[PDB]
């Protein structure tokens, strides 16, 4: 977990 | 003609019409490269793109109307024109790799700013989103010649090197002596006797970075991590000097996710502050306290330099391009989603002469001229 890693959404 | 190439995360579009959610290897963008081009920026999932005409294209995810088209929920999947900018001519676009807001600067001087307005960091003494560009007002009397924007608060700097920043003022990263929000564009009268030339601020518990024109390189705001780059992990809200970077010819800085970066006229690069997942370069993930020298680009004269959240991109004097950092979206551009833990040359790009790259949250950017 890192606050500011995005998360592949699709 | 400008031939632009596009890689990493793409689940909103944020490529601008490219296949695929996880873009390992750099591809050339055939929308971005019709448009003629003079800057790529990226923001939040999002890309804006400035062309020679002086006008600006965005694409993306919407939300929180930070691409500045009027809208505030979707995602725009092919790069559209801001039409509200479109009677002038735009010379820069700025925003962060993790910003859901963005200010425009237009060759004769003039700012505007859009998207998320928490903390008054558009500087409409307000805290008002924005959905489309509005000119900031408290500007306009000065001629200001560049722009920087954070993830909660914007920078200005005049023709005659006054430095004015404004947004959210908690752990100082506004350089006011104190830790007030400031709706308003505030001179930050510290920095009065040095012309400041860039300006570069972060995200989350920000810093913010300062150049002169005699290579004297400033910092203030939030501590963690040693961002600031004068040892320990004590914030600040007054600029104080870099002491370390004295001397060595600084002409660009940039400020990631928790972490510093400057690049010299001699073609050094130098970076410090967190160190989680790589995205400092020194092919370890502890943090670095002080400004060090990437040595994994030693030797090679780098011209241009980007950084998203987790990851950095530089551009040897020959064309090349070297990544480094996190890969959860292929952002790396080595073909997989491997984290490249030092400089790494980019695939795709051999014939191509690179001059400029640019970085989002999670995507990246190579453009030729």
């Amino acid at each position: 977990f890192d606050e500011d890693k995005d998360e592949d959404e699709g | 003609r400008t031939k632009v190439f596009v890689w990493g995360l793409n689940d909103k579009d944020q490529l601008g019409g490219l296949k695929g959610s996880k873009i390992k290897v750099p591809s050339f963008s055939e929308t971005l490269s019709a448009l003629n081009v003079v800057q790529v920026a990226g923001g939040s999932k999002s890309l804006f793109a400035v062309t020679v005409e002086g006008k600006v294209y965005a694409c993306g995810e919407a939300t929180n109307g930070r691409l500045g088209l009027g809208i505030s929920s979707g995602t725009v999947p092919i790069p559209r024109q801001i039409t509200a900018l479109s009677s002038y001519v735009v010379k820069k676009v700025a925003v962060h790799s993790g910003g859901r807001h963005a200010t425009a600067l237009t060759v004769d001087g003039k700012v505007f700013s859009w998207g998320e307005g928490d903390d008054g960091k558009l500087g409409h003494f307000s805290r008002m989103n924005c959905d489309k560009p509005r000119l900031i007002e408290a500007l306009k009397t000065k001629r200001i010649r560049d722009i920087a924007c954070g993830s909660s608060h914007s920078a200005a700097l005049t023709s005659s090197g006054e430095l004015y920043t404004w947004g959210l003022g908690e752990y100082g990263r506004l350089g006011h002596g104190d830790n007030t929000t400031q709706l308003k564009p505030k001179m930050v009268k510290v920095l009065l006797g040095h012309r400041v030339i860039q300006v570069a601020c972060g995200s989350r518990d920000a810093q913010t970075l300062a150049l002169t024109d005699e290579g004297l390189v400033f910092s203030w705001g939030d501590g963690d991590f040693g961002k600031l780059g004068r040892g320990g992990s004590e914030g600040c809200n007054i600029p104080q000097n870099i002491e370390r970077l004295n001397g060595q010819g600084v002409c660009q800085i940039e400020c990631g996710a928790q972490f510093s970066l400057a690049l010299t006229k001699s073609g050094v690069v130098w970076t410090w502050g967190k160190g989680d997942y790589f995205r400092l370069g020194h092919g370890s993930d502890v943090h670095v306290r002080k400004p060090q020298v990437v040595e994994g680009l030693r030797g090679k004269k780098i011209v241009h330099v980007a950084v998203g959240a987790l990851h950095c991109l530089a551009v040897t004097d020959s064309g090349q391009v070297y990544a480094w950092g996190d890969n959860d979206h292929g952002q790396q551009g080595n073909g997989t989603t491997t984290v490249n833990r030092k400089p790494t040359l980019v695939q795709g790009l051999e014939g191509q002469k690179i001059t400029r790259v640019a970085c989002g949250s999670s995507h990246s950017v190579a453009w030729t001229t």
